[PDB]
DNA sequence: CTAGTACCTAGCTTAAGCCTCAATAAAGCTTG
RNA sequence: CGGAGAGGGAACCCACU
């Protein structure tokens, strides 16, 4: 399963346009994680104004 | 195995009877049946 | 693209930081002239780190946009992360 | 090996006292390679003919002798998996054997 | 068995009218959200051999910007509609100055009629729908996000902004229910507004192929 | 009662390899109003969904040769008072399933008459006697035809419910997300515990198109069926939900970045691009790239035959040639 | 339709053969005699209700030779004439099917009894009177130790030795001068 | 005559090709 | 004489994490 997942996404990367495109420049996401943000620099937080 | 199964394998094999090429001019055969296996101790 | 039309990030990404440091310390190892006065350190990687911190590396980065265009960002001109 | 059907590999209930439950390789041969219990002994085989002559002389009938009229109430005797005959009294033949 | 069929036809009409409103055709609110009782009193409660029968319960609407392009819908009485039972609709197509219409069939349409609908498509861009398929407005479902059809000028603006060619966008096949619901040819991208659990709202663009 | 939902690695396989036949396709059907509030109307919705053949309701079936329908070889005064073929059919139902699913002899007879036309007449006992009898004749290859039609009618008749959904469960959910959530007049959330019902089959379209069934929240746990019914964007969200369900079932956390990227690259082409050699090699990525995965003979001969050119813009393409991968 | 027919795929037979045809080929012309070998108590109608769907499948074969022809047509080596299929299917029934119950001149009654027992066992599982046998039950397993393994392999090598003693004997008796069994025996093969 | 050595000859799944079945329009009667 | 090191391969089995 891991190898099959990797071989389907191994060329998907964030370009200098800040968008996410595969090897053939087809756009997968306009921003990485639909926010453009790195996954290693985020935290868990609470929305105070909610409920 | 070496006591009885080899004996039964060597004895239940059918005898072979073999003729010539059906004639020579314008054919008898034989049976060659064998039994009673013997086994000896290792030798070198 | 012209200097007016620069849409890429002004932050030097970690990959640019790694590759610029490697390719500049390699030049220092091949006896390229240093851009910063050293205090006796002999390791080209530390020399390249000092040059990067002082913003004196004589290298610019060509960032290829997906459409095919590119931008020339000078190492002195964009923000270093660390 | 390398098969996703874990049913053959599992320790079966009938492994009590004949196959060691603990001992098996941890690799791709779990449950497939199994050792032998201590007092577990493997039968070596013998001719069933003496059992046949012993059986045919108490009160049982071979298949050729009887009709299937009386075969439903009696019990079927198998020797090495071949249906040898029919006996009216299972008890006191089990005890005799 | 007429209450169930009347309710089914009422929901079909409601979904079709909502489809027209979403597609852009002019519909009043009164017909947009009418209860089952208005449908009963206006059509007749007796789909079996009665006055709420098909063919003169059909809807015609017009676009908001100009009342020139008009869109009929048609509910054939035949379960499996055929060429002879759609050539009549095509004759109406021609005798009116209309361009496109819908066909909400009762059972599966015949392949000959499907091939016809393919063949006169450039002259008359008409498409089909199923009786079963139109008992729910799929856009109302929680899984289906907000789909918005882009106009050509803003498609060009999108392409010029992102400096990407037409085929590099994420795409959508014309046969899937949302694209068939709106009614849209190939080479026509759709704004898709969906909520993001990471950062608020996210806009994605799917092109029809 | 229905926790055979096959979570874990098998569900991950069923999602990655988008399979037409999952092991446990199931609905999560919600209810609209007062039926969601009380159990009796929930049961009424339940019986209209659970598929029911006439095997489920009958006790035993028997055929006789009555020379005269007036003769009534079986002593039944109901036929005497009620009253052209001599070979007839007789089936005995049971009160248990009959009153469990709320049918009538009239409904069963009209179902028979609609399915088979006026080729046979059903004579059913009234719902007053302890015994539940309906007799079948054939109006005017003589009795084996009756035998075959008896088998056909027992196998598939759909007295109530819809096809392909065999068993439906009913329970009050405990988890807040599965529970209905509203907003009160003072801006609270007021987790409501209303009746829901889960199935073991999947239709997703004959279900939502039913009275008193909420066509806004009914997920079907079936990616292909969702693709056929709701469309590719709803597929992405449902696939994300089912892919997050298996990961968060363990209590572990995976950042939404990766789930979103996977569900996007699996659905960025408008069709369900299952991650196999049947979905990854079909996209025009490049013969060199796709000759590294479950391939490297058919792909290469196909590329040679069609004169395909590899732009060498991938990663596993520049890796082969000993070049800097982008 | 009718439903629940009983078939018996047979060694050296490409297609499945209905069991009643197998019994008629084995030698039972009648039908009561065949049912006497499967259902042992005729007062059980549940057994009859499931055995008659297989009975009515084969009411076109009534004698032994047509059933032999039917089996021979399905054989891997289909005979060109009727009397060749007859002999081929008779050989298959005599030796290939159920060797352990006996291979002799007349073992048809014993083979029929055992096959009817097999069918009865299948019906008992179909009705639920009994339960399905377990594959992992090591009562159903046998262990091939050094004895049985060496027997299985020595038997094949011994046959190979005989089928080369025969070749040497043929090569000398075609000319017919004489032959020597000492040279004929190839001691290399077994060891 | 024989030997030594040199030359001749367990399950899965999914697409994918292959086998049969029901509308349908041409082809020709058919009587209005 | 030159420092020569490059030292087949296939198959199966066992075992390690």
């Amino acid at each position: 399963i891991q190898r099959r997942l990797i071989k389907s996404m191994e060329s998907v990367m964030v370009k200098y346009d800040a968008t996410v495109r595969n090897s053939i420049n087809q756009v997968v996401q306009l921003r990485y994680g639909e926010d453009g943000l790195a996954g290693e620099s985020v935290e868990f937080q609470n929305l105070a104004t909610l409920k | 195995f070496i006591q009885m199964s080899v004996q039964r394998i060597v004895e239940d094999a059918p005898p072979i009877d073999l003729q010539a090429e059906a004639q020579h001019a314008s054919p008898p055969r034989y049976l060659l049946k064998f039994e009673q296996i013997y086994l000896s101790k290792p030798t070198h | 693209q012209a200097n007016q039309k620069r849409i890429t990030t002004p932050y030097m990404t970690k990959y640019e930081r790694a590759r610029v440091l490697g390719t500049r310390a390699l030049q220092i190892a091949m006896c390229a002239p240093v851009m910063v006065e050293l205090e006796g350190e002999t390791d080209p990687l530390l020399i390249a780190m000092k040059e990067l911190k002082a913003r004196k590396i004589p290298i610019i980065i060509r960032r290829y946009l997906p459409d095919g265009s590119y931008e020339d960002w000078g190492v002195d001109e964009l923000i270093i992360s660390d | 090996r390398d098969g996703k059907l874990a049913k053959p590999r599992q320790l079966h209930n009938t492994l009590w006292g004949m196959v060691c439950p603990a001992e098996t390789p941890e690799g791709h041969a779990v449950g497939l390679v199994k050792n032998l219990a201590l007092m577990a002994y493997i039968s070596v085989g013998s001719q069933p003919s003496p059992i046949l002559e012993f059986l045919e002389e108490w009160s049982m009938e071979n298949l050729e002798e009887i009709s299937p009229a009386a075969i439903a109430d009696a019990t079927k005797i198998f020797v090495n998996g071949c249906w040898v005959g029919i006996h009216k009294d299972p008890e006191q033949l089990m005890n005799t054997l | 068995d007429d209450e169930e069929e009347t309710y089914r036809l009422w929901k079909i009409r409601k979904t079709i009218m909502q489809l027209c409103h979403d597609r852009g055709y002019l519909v009043t609110q009164d017909e947009l959200d009418q209860t089952l009782e208005e449908f009963k009193a206006q059509f007749g409660d007796k789909p079996s051999e009665g006055r709420p029968r098909r063919t003169d319960l059909t809807v015609l609407v017009a676009h908001n910007d100009d009342p020139t392009d008009q869109m009929f819908v048609f509910f054939p009485e035949e379960p499996k509609v055929g060429i002879k039972t759609i050539k009549v609709y095509c004759q109406r197509m021609q005798e009116e100055n209309i361009t496109r219409a819908l066909i909400v069939v009762q059972q599966g349409m015949t392949p000959s009629a499907k091939q016809s609908l393919v063949d006169m498509a450039p002259k008359y861009i008409l498409e089909q729908f199923l009786q079963q398929e139109l008992l729910i407005n799929i856009t109302e479902h929680e899984l289906v996000p907000e789909h918005v059809v882009m106009t050509k000028e803003e498609v060009t603006e999108l392409l010029a902004r992102y400096k990407l060619r037409e085929n590099q966008l994420p795409r959508i096949q014309a046969g899937d229910p949302v694209a068939r619901y709106f009614g849209i040819k190939r080479g026509q991208v759709v704004k898709i507004i969906r909520p993001s659990e990471t950062a608020g709202r996210y806009i994605t663009y799917r092109l029809v192929q | 009662s229905a926790k055979n939902v096959t979570l874990g690695v098998p569900r991950l396989k069923e999602l990655i390899n988008i399979s037409k036949k999952p092991k446990t396709p199931s609905l999560t059907v919600f209810l609209l109003g007062q039926s969601a509030r009380d159990a009796e109307r929930a049961k009424d919705i339940l019986c209209r969904l659970e598929h029911t053949t006439l095997r489920k309701v009958t006790a035993n079936t028997a055929i006789y040769y009555d020379p005269n329908p007036q003769s009534t070889v079986v002593a039944e005064d109901q036929e005497w008072v009620n009253v052209i073929s001599p070979w007839l059919l007789r089936v005995e139902l049971d009160r248990k399933h009959m009153t469990d699913r709320k049918l009538t002899m009239e409904q069963i007879a009209e179902k028979i008459n609609a399915g088979f036309g006026d080729d046979l007449n059903c004579i059913f006992n009234d719902d007053n006697a302890e015994k539940l009898v309906l007799r079948i004749r054939i109006m005017n290859d003589d009795d084996v035809f009756l035998r075959c039609i008896e088998s056909n009618m027992l196998t598939d008749m759909t007295l109530q419910g819809i096809e392909q959904i065999s068993k439906v469960y009913m329970h009050l959910p405990q988890t807040d997300n599965k529970k209905k959530i509203i907003i009160t007049e003072d801006g609270e959330f007021k987790a409501l515990q209303e009746w829901i019902l889960e199935t073991d089959g999947v239709s997703l379209m004959r279900v939502l198109s039913e009275k008193d069934v909420d066509p806004v929240r009914t997920t079907s746990n079936d990616i292909v069926e969702i693709f056929t019914v709701l469309g590719i964007e709803a597929v992405r969200k449902a696939l994300e939900r089912e892919l997050y369900h298996v990961i968060s079932f363990d209590g572990s956390y995976v950042n939404y970045r990766h789930l979103a990227l996977l569900c996007d690259t699996m659905t960025c082409r408008g069709h369900l691009m299952a991650i196999t050699r049947h979905g990854v090699n079909r996209q025009d990525t490049g013969p060199l790239m796709k000759c590294s995965f479950e391939e490297t003979v058919d792909v290469l001969m196909e590329a040679a035959a069609h004169g395909e050119s590899d732009p060498m813009k991938g990663v596993s393409e520049n890796i082969m040639l000993g070049q800097l991968a982008p | 339709a009718i439903g629940q027919r009983i078939v018996a795929t047979l060694p050296y037979i490409k297609q499945e053969v209905p069991i009643i045809i197998v019994f008629r080929a084995l030698g039972f012309v009648s039908d009561r005699d065949i049912l006497e070998h499967i259902i042992y108590d005729f007062e059980d109608p549940e057994m009859m209700e499931m055995v008659k769907p297989s009975l009515d499948e084969a009411f076109v074969i009534q004698e032994q030779n047509v059933a032999l022809n039917f089996i021979g047509s399905r054989g891997a080596k289909p005979g060109v004439t009727k009397e060749k299929r007859i002999k081929y299917a008779k050989e298959v029934l005599q030796k290939e099917m159920l060797p352990h119950v006996g291979v002799s001149d007349f073992c048809e009654t014993k083979k029929a009894y055992f096959l009817g027992y097999m069918v009865h066992r299948l019906l008992l599982a179909a009705l639920g009177r009994r339960e399905l046998d377990d594959r992992d039950h090591y009562g159903n397993k046998r262990l091939d130790l050094a004895g049985p393994l060496l027997a299985f392999l020595f038997r094949g090598m011994f046959k190979n030795l005989l089928k080369e003693v025969r070749i040497y004997a043929q090569k000398f008796i075609d000319r017919g001068k004489d032959f020597n069994l000492e040279l004929a025996i190839k001691t290399r093969i077994i060891s």
